[PDB]
RNA sequence: UUUUUUUUUUUUUUUUUU
DNA sequence: AAAAAAAAAAAAAAAA
C-alpha cells in the first residue's frame, strides 16, 4: 500500500528545511522519503525515485524554493507526479510549501501555479502545524508518534560523519624532560665570608641563601672572583645531601624539609634557564611576571631556524616568537616552556606600548593553528639545544643538568580526522 | 610514552527523553523540557531602540541561516525550536528619553553617573512591575552604546563631552542586577549594537562587532537566554548519579567596604526524587576578612555547608551520598575540619581543586587541528590533567583559537576515584544555560558561582538574595 | 553587558630565611 | 625585600 511521503528538494541547497522537516515528520510517525536521508548512493537511484513515486508515495511535498523552481531533477520527479496524482484520481497529491520570501506566487513553476501551498516563508512552525492538519484531514497513513525513531535516524546518518573512531595519536607536549642532576645540592658555610648585603642574582653559577648556607650544586671554591674572601673555606663544612633521595622525597629534617628543598631548586633551574638565555646571546621581553626571551632579525640564518621561520614582517612590525621556561618539579623532573608572541618597530627596540603589543599579538595569532606553534617552539628548543639530542644548563664548573630538546610524547588511544 | 584516556562525551536529555551531546541540534529537533505558553516580555530603553528590537524580534521569529551549518548548526525559528510563542507583538515598552540619559551621564565623576544611570533604568522598571496591570515574564533593557562604553570603571568621559553613589559598583550591569534583587524581576540587558548591528559601522563603514557568518549562533544564544529567563527548561543532564551534591565555592573581592573582606558565593547542583535536575544557587555570602586569604574560617564554612546539606534534604528527604565540593581554590585544613563535623557519617564529603594557572599544552604531530576534547592525562589517583576545551568533530572546528590549555583537576581532600571525578566535571561544562554552545571550557558550578559573585559584590543592601539564575544570568 | 576563548598588564597573600 | 607556589581584577581581540 501507499504509505510513504515523498519530499522532493533541491539537493546542493535546501538541505536545512528539508532535514527539519524530515527529522520532525519522521518523528511525528509519517514514513518519509528523500535523497538526502539515505547515505550512500548508486545508479539504481534513479529507477528507485521513479518506482517510489509511482508505486509507494501517498503524498508527494515540493520545497517551493527560488533554487529548487527551475531545478532539472525537481522538475523530472514533479512531472512523474503529475502522472501518478491523474492516474489515483486524487486531487489533492502534490502538497507545494513555499519557504522563500523572494519566491512570489507569481514566479512559481506551472506545474505548481494551480496548486494550493502551505506557507513556510514566516514561520516554519506554522506550515509544519498546516502540514500536520492537512495530513489528518487527508487522512494521510500514520503511525504511533515516536522521537526514538528520528534520533536513530540522525544518528545513523547526519553526528555520525563525524564521530569518536580508535586509533592511537602520539602528542608532542611544551615539557622538557631533564635527563639528569648532580649528585648532591651543596650547602656551603660561607658566613661572614659572603657579605649580609650582597645579591646572588650577579653571581656566576646558580645559587640562592637559606639561612646561613648559601644553596647551590656547584663546587665550593667555583665563586672566587665575585667573593674573594672565600679562598679558605673549608669543605668539611658543607651539609651536601643525595639529591635523588630530595626528589624521591626520602630526606627531611630539622636543618631543611623536602617542600623547602624542592622549592630551592626550581629557582636554581629558572635562574639557570635566564642564565643560558643570556649565553645564548638572545634578547629579552620583561611582562608581568614571567621574562621571555625572542631572538633578533638577523641573528639566524636569513631569520629562520632549519627550515621554520621564527622572525618574520607584518607591515611594519616584526614578529618575533618568544619562550618562557620555568621549573616544576611536582609530576615529573620538567622544565616547561611558554609560547609568546612580541613585536619590534625596527627589529631590535621593542615597542613599549602593551595595548599595540596585544593587538598585533593577537591579530597574528589568528592563524595560526596548532602545526604553527608546536613547529615553531620545536625549532626554538632545537636552536637552544647543545648536542642532537639534549642540551645542558650549566650549574658548576663540574656540574651540569642536561634537559633533552625533545618535548615529552603523550600518547592517546582516540583521535580523528579532518 | 604516556597513556592519556579519553572521557566519552556526555549526553544532556531532551523533550521526550531523548538524549543528544550537543545542545543546539538536540534542541532544535526534539524541543525544550516543559511547556512555556509564550514569553511576555517587557521592553525598557529609548524610543529609537524599541524598533531595533522589535526588528531583531521579528528576525528570529523567521528562520536564520549561518555561514556553515556544519560548523554551527542554523537557527530554525523560536516558535520551531521552542514550542514557545514569542512576537514583538504584546511587549510593555517604557520610554527613556534621550535627554534623561544625557541628563545623568555627561558627568565627571564615573560612580555617580553609573548609579544615576542604572537608578534611571530601575526605577522605571519598579514602576512597571509595581502599577501597570499588564505582566511582563522577562525585562529586555535595551541601552545604547554611548552610555555602555562610558558607564564601566577606567571609562574617562573627554573633556569636550563632559556637561557637569560611591558605596557601588561602577559597573552598570552589576550594580543593574544587584539592585533588583530585592524585587525578583528577571532581567536580560541589551546592547544596541549586540541587536541590529548593521546599522552601527566604523570607519571603513564596516560593523565594527560583524555577526554576519555567526548570526544563527547569536539567535541560539539568545533565544535560549530569553527562554531560560521565562521559566523554561532547556534541556538537563543525564548521566548524574542519585545522591550526588556538587556546590562550588569561589571568592570575589568586595571593595566598597574597607578591606577587601572577600566575599564567598557558591551555586549548587543535584538531582531530585524523579529524573529532574535542581541548578540552583547556594549563596549567603559569607565575607573573609585579611587581604588575601581565600580560605574560610570556620564558623561560616560550617553555615555555608549546612545552607548546601539542608537545601538537598529539604527537597529530596535525606542527605546526598557524596558531596563533590569543586573549588577554584586549593583547601587548607581549616575548611575541612569545620565541613567534617556538620557532615555525617553516611556522607562522603570531597573537595576537589580546578585550576587553569598549569602550563601544559598538548601540540599534536602533524596537521592544523587541536587536541581532541575529553583526553585525561592521569598525573596518579589524586591529580589529572583534563583537556574541557578544544576539538570535537561533531562542531567542525576547536572550541578555542590557539592550542587549548587543559583544566587542573586535583582531590585536595576526601578521596574520591580520579575517573569520576573527571567524568562529571566534563558532564558539568555542558550545563551553561546563558549560552547556547556546545560544551564550556569550564564546569558551570565555578561558572555560574562566578557571576552569582560577581553580582552580589557589587551592592551592600542586598539580604536574603534570591537563589534562582534568572535573576543573574 | 549575546557569547566563549586565548593573551597581556599590575597588584596581593601565605609558608619560610636574614 | 627577595624568592616560589597560589590568588583575583581588569581590558583588548577574535573567533564561536
Ligand atoms: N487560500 C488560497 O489558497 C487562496 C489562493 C488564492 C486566492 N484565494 C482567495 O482570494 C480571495 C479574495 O482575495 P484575493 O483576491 O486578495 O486573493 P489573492 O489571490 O490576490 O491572494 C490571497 C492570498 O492567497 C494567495 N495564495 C495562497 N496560496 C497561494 C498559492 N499556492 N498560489 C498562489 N497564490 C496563493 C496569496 O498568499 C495571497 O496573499 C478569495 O475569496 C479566495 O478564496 C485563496
Amino acid at each position: 500500500m501507499r504509505n510513504k511521503i515523498f519530499i522532493s528538494h533541491a539537493t546542493p541547497d535546501d538541505n536545512d528545511f528539508t532535514r527539519w522537516l524530515a527529522l520532525k515528520l519522521i518523528g511525528l510517525g509519517y514514513e518519509v522519503w528523500c535523497d538526502i536521508l539515505f547515505l550512500d548512493k548508486g545508479v539504481d537511484f534513479w529507477s528507485n525515485i521513479e518506482k517510489v513515486i509511482r508505486e509507494d508515495t501517498c503524498k508527494f511535498l515540493l520545497v517551493s524554493s527560488s533554487y529548487s523552481n527551475q531545478r532539472e531533477g525537481v522538475l523530472k520527479e514533479l512531472a512523474v507526479a503529475a502522472k501518478v496524482k491523474k492516474q489515483l484520481k486524487d486531487d489533492k497529491f502534490i502538497i507545494p510549501l513555499a519557504i522563500d520570501e523572494q519566491l512570489s506566487y507569481d514566479d512559481i513553476n506551472i506545474d505548481i501555479v494551480r496548486l494550493n501551498a502551505i506557507d513556510f516563508k514566516m514561520s516554519w512552525a506554522r506550515g509544519l502545524k498546516d502540514i500536520l492538519e492537512a495530513f489528518e484531514k487527508q487522512k494521510v497513513p500514520k503511525e504511533v508518534a515516536d522521537a526514538s525513531k528520528s534520533n536513530l535516524l540522525y544518528q545513523q546518518i547526519f553526528l555520525h560523519d563525524k564521530s569518536v573512531i580508535e586509533k592511537e595519536e602520539i602528542y608532542d607536549s611544551n615539557w622538557l624532560s631533564i635527563l639528569s642532576f648532580p649528585e648532591e645540592l651543596r650547602f656551603h658555610e660561607y658566613n661572614w665570608m659572603l657579605p649580609k648585603r650582597f645579591d646572588v642574582r650577579e653571581l656566576t653559577f646558580p645559587a640562592v641563601r637559606y639561612k646561613n648556607y648559601l644553596c647551590t650544586f656547584a663546587w665550593a671554591y667555583d665563586f672566587t672572583y665575585h667573593l674573594p674572601k672565600t679562598e679558605t673555606y673549608h669543605k668539611s663544612k658543607t651539609i651536601r645531601i643525595p639529591t635523588e633521595e630530595i626528589l624521591s622525597g626520602s630526606y627531611d629534617s630539622n636543618f631543611i624539609r623536602n617542600a623547602e628543598c624542592k622549592r630551592l631548586i626550581v629557582q636554581l633551574l629558572n635562574k639557570a634557564f635566564e642564565l643560558r638565555m643570556k649565553d645564548k646571546e638572545v634578547q629579552e621581553y620583561e611582562m608581568s611576571n614571567k621574562t621571555a626571551y625572542w631572538l633578533e632579525k638577523g641573528k639566524l640564518e636569513k631569520d629562520k631556524f632549519e627550515k621554520t621561520m621564527l622572525v618574520g614582517k607584518q607591515k611594519d612590525k616584526n614578529w618575533h616568537f618568544a619562550i618562557s621556561g620555568a621549573s616544576k618539579l611536582y609530576p615529573f623532573p620538567v622544565l616547561m616552556i611558554s609560547s609568546h608572541i612580541f613585536f619590534t618597530a625596527d627589529g631590535k627596540k621593542l615597542i613599549d606600548s602593551s595595548s599595540v603589543q596585544h593587538s598585533s599579538r593577537r591579530r597574528q595569532g589568528k592563524n595560526w593553528w596548532n602545526n604553527t606553534w608546536r613547529t615553531k617552539l620545536l625549532a626554538f628548543i632545537k636552536y637552544l639545544s647543545d648536542d642532537d639530542t639534549s642540551f645542558y644548563l650549566e650549574m658548576g664548573s663540574e656540574e651540569k643538568v642536561f634537559v633533552s630538546n625533545e618535548p615529552v610524547k603523550f600518547k592517546g588511544n582516540v583521535s580523528y580526522n579532518i | 610514552m604516556k597513556e592519556l584516556i579519553y572521557i566519552e562525551e556526555p549526553k544532556i536529555l531532551f523533550a521526550h527523553g531523548q538524549k543528544c551531546t550537543d545542545a543546539r541540534d538536540g534542541l532544535a529537533l526534539f524541543g525544550p523540557l516543559n511547556n512555556l505558553y509564550g514569553i511576555k516580555s517587557g521592553v525598557i530603553g529609548t524610543k529609537q531602540g524599541l524598533k531595533i528590537f522589535r526588528d531583531y524580534l521579528d528576525h528570529i521569529q523567521k528562520p536564520i541561516y549561518n555561514s556553515n551549518s556544519i560548523t554551527r548548526p542554523m537557527f530554525p525559528g523560536f516558535e520551531a525550536v521552542f514550542d514557545c510563542k514569542w512576537e514583538s507583538t504584546g511587549i510593555t515598552f517604557k520610554e527613556v528619553t534621550n535627554e534623561d540619559i544625557g541628563k545623568f551621564l555627561y558627568n565627571s565623576s564615573t560612580h555617580k553617573r553609573t548609579y544615576d544611570l542604572v537608578s534611571l533604568f530601575i526605577d522605571k522598571i519598579i514602576s512597571a512591575n509595581k502599577n501597570e496591570d499588564e505582566n511582563v515574564d522577562v525585562w529586555f533593557v535595551i541601552v545604547p552604546d554611548e552610555i555602555y562604553k562610558y558607564c564601566r570603571p577606567n571609562s574617562v568621559l573627554p573633556k569636550e563631552m563632559v556637561q557637569t553613589t560611591y558605596n557601588y559598583d561602577a559597573q552598570f550591569h552589576d550594580q543593574f542586577k544587584a539592585r533588583l534583587l530585592k524585587h525578583t524581576i528577571p532581567t536580560q540587558i541589551f546592547r544596541e549594537s549586540t541587536l541590529a548591528w548593521r546599522d552601527f559601522k566604523n570607519a571603513f563603514g564596516l560593523p565594527i562587532r560583524d555577526f554576519s557568518k555567526i548570526e544563527g549562533h547569536l539567535a541560539w544564544t539568545i533565544s535560549t537566554a530569553a527562554f531560560y529567563k521565562a521559566g523554561g527548561k532547556p534541556w538537563k543532564l543525564s548521566d548524574v548519579r542519585n545522591g550526588v551534591c556538587y556546590l562550588g565555592l569561589v571568592y570575589k573581592k568586595v571593595e566598597k567596604s574597607k578591606n577587601p573582606r572577600n566575599a564567598c558565593c557558591a551555586a549548587q547542583m543535584f538531582l531530585d526524587n524523579g529524573d529532574g535536575t535542581v541548578f540552583k544557587g547556594e549563596v549567603g555570602p559569607w565575607y573573609n576578612p585579611k587581604n588575601g586569604q581565600y580560605h574560610l574560617e570556620p564558623k561560616e564554612a560550617k553555615a555555608l555547608l549546612s545552607q548546601s546539606l539542608q537545601s538537598y534534604k529539604e527537597q529530596i528527604g535525606e542527605y546526598p551520598k557524596e558531596v563533590f565540593i569543586h573549588a577554584k581554590t586549593r583547601f587548607n585544613h581549616q575548611e575541612w575540619d569545620a565541613f567534617l563535623e556538620v557532615t555525617p557519617k553516611e556522607t562522603n564529603l570531597v573537595g576537589v581543586t580546578i585550576s587553569k594557572t598549569k602550563p601544559l599544552k598538548l601540540y599534536k604531530t602533524e596537521g592544523d587541528y587541536t587536541i581532541l576534547r575529553g583526553n585525561a592525562y592521569v598525573v596518579n589517583e589524586r591529580s589529572a590533567f583534563l583537556w574541557t576545551v578544544g576539538y570535537v568533530p561533531k562542531i567542525q572546528t576547536a572550541l578555542s583559537m590557539e592550542v587549548p590549555n587543559p583544566l587542573f583537576i586535583e582531590i585536595n581532600k576526601g578521596e574520591a576515584d580520579i575517573k569520576q571525578v573527571l567524568k562529571d566535571i566534563l558532564s558539568l561544562t555542558k550545563l551553561n544555560y546563558n549560552a547556547c554552545i556546545f560544551a564550556d571550557g569550564e564546569p558551570v558550578t565555578l561558572r555560574f558561582a562566578d557571576k552569582i559573585g560577581e553580582i552580589l559584590t557589587a551592592s551592600t543592601d542586598i539580604k536574603t538574595p534570591p537563589l534562582a539564575f534568572k535573576y543573574y544570568i
